[PDB]
């Protein structure tokens, strides 16, 4: 985050495995994997996307 | 056979029934299932009554069949809608487990079984700037019963109006009795300074609670165990907890006459289990 | 470094890759969850390939997140519809897990997750009198692929026509090619004596199977483990098993010209587990 030190907010970072409709509202995205990012002294957030696959490898 | 005690004096029991006898803190991270929460301005967290949620033990189990424990499929954080805090707001309320009745597999398990129990983790989020002022009181009430809007009948609130869902309800500053005898509204009329149930708001701090003060913290966390007079019960008939949010000090910003900020709620079931599988329930919610 | 063997002769490996190297019985009772089955005229039961269903082990798990195991909530007997066996019948087929897509919490878990796996117990029921004659062959086929109804295109069966659900499909005695180029039907045309896939029916006994002979037994039981080239997969895209029922000897009763008897199917998932929770899938099934 590259705003002023006087700004505040909270964000939602979401990952959804395939098979259903892609999320377009926070209501749908809230059902998959997600992190809630609170912007404070630490200005960075990390979200890990885990390996969830049916095959052992994926094509590029 | 006499019992000697001190005041000495002597007592004897005459009957076979005992009834007859004469008598660092700012930083927080939570992880449930595939969901995580982080917080950088917290006021610690509250565990209601000093008891953590747990599963039902064999020495306290009423039903005899094998229970269902979804775990990660249902023990996860769900985000409800976001409300707007302005200078005219009086407060909001929600019922648990009523607010999670349409939340993924938790709602499905709730409506497919006959008995269920669970604890909760509640996380309230509200942030502003260093030039805002205000305070919110968040209270968790066991058996949160609200008063109706009728002065000719009592306990006449309909099942639909008492279970609003994830949208919840709001408090009001005045009591307005309903006078339509032909088409009664049959809904609550909760007054803020009476906490909606005839008791003074100042004493609501007997219940588990926290305070969000805009100059100190921006989030609140409450951990609620399962509380009831039964080991397990029907989740569709009876609500175990109620969440009430009230402005203790009105919101104000610089010199603007209409400031506003959002408030968000996230709730996670904990150690939930179910009994009595059958066909699904289809309630009349409208 | 040479290897000496017998035919003696000597061999040496030149390359670092190994690829380069030169080369009582009648009585039965089943209990799952809150469901039970009894049988008094059985021909024992069949465990496919001699392998019982089991959960996925750590040394063979592809996905890294915590799986969901509903157990009793989904591992239970579900009864499908009942078909009518007459003298004009050619046979019926079903796909698994396609036939249980609307069965209690099993279907909900199936449509809420991205990966799933499970075994099955299949119980076919058909009873008659001591004056009826006939025989049914019940076969379980892994990767039961059926042929289409078009001679101008191949592999053109639509997703809707290949997944009928708990109603299933039927075999036919003749092949009728579809000739509507403007509005192709895009459906299977399975022929009974070719088993619907171009192979002779007489050899279908290579697959796991049983025979219901009306003068011997009245039920059949097949226990199917999970079979696939992957440890876990998508249950909504791919069907693991197919069940085929065919009359080996036509039904006949005394001298009546139109006898008929019902056939019922009951299927129970076993050791089912799921991965990859998200919002629910809403397929186009019509």
């Amino acid at each position: 985050f590259c705003g002023s030190m006087m700004a505040t907010g909270k964000l939602l970072v979401s990952y959804a495995p395939p098979g259903a409709d892609p999320p377009k509202k926070r209501k749908e995205a809230m059902l998959g994997t997600h992190v809630i990012w609170d912007i404070g002294l630490q200005s960075s957030c990390t979200m890990v996307v885990p390996w969830i696959s049916n095959t052992t490898y994926r094509l590029t | 056979g006499a019992q000697v005690s001190s005041q000495n004096y002597t007592t004897i029991n005459y009957y076979r029934d005992s009834a007859s006898n004469a008598a660092s803190d700012r930083v927080l991270q939570l992880t449930l299932g595939n969901s995580t929460i982080t917080a950088q301005e917290a006021a610690n967290s509250v565990v209601a009554y000093g008891r953590w949620p747990e599963y039902l033990r064999d020495s306290e189990a009423n039903p005899v069949d094998q229970p269902t424990e979804p775990e990660v499929a249902a023990c996860r954080f769900y985000t409800l809608d976001t409300v707007s805090w302005t200078k005219e707001s009086r407060g909001w309320w929600w019922k648990l487990p009523d607010a999670l009745r349409d939340m993924g597999l938790f709602g499905q398990n709730m409506y497919y079984h006959y008995l269920g129990r669970s604890g909760y983790t509640v996380h309230v989020q509200c942030n502003a700037s260093k030039f805002h002022q205000g305070a919110l009181g968040v209270f968790a009430v066991p058996e949160m019963c609200l008063a109706g809007d009728s002065n000719t009948t009592t306990m006449h609130t309909s099942y639909q109006n008492a279970n609003p869902g994830e949208k919840g309800g709001t408090f009001t500053g005045t009591f307005t009795p309903d006078n339509n005898q032909t088409s009664p509204a049959r809904r609550f009329c909760p007054v803020d300074y009476l906490l909606g149930n005839g008791t003074l708001l100042g004493n609501a701090f007997v219940f588990p609670h926290q305070i969000i003060n805009l100059r100190t913290n921006n989030c609140a966390t409450l951990v609620l165990p399962y509380v009831n007079s039964l080991s397990i019960d029907s989740m569709v008939k009876h609500n175990n907890w109620g969440i009430a949010i009230l402005p203790l000090a009105p919101l104000n910003f610089a010199s603007e006459s209409s400031p506003e900020i959002p408030i968000t709620l996230t709730i996670a079931p904990m150690c939930c289990e179910f009994n009595g599988l059958r066909n699904i329930t289809l309630p009349r919610l409208q």
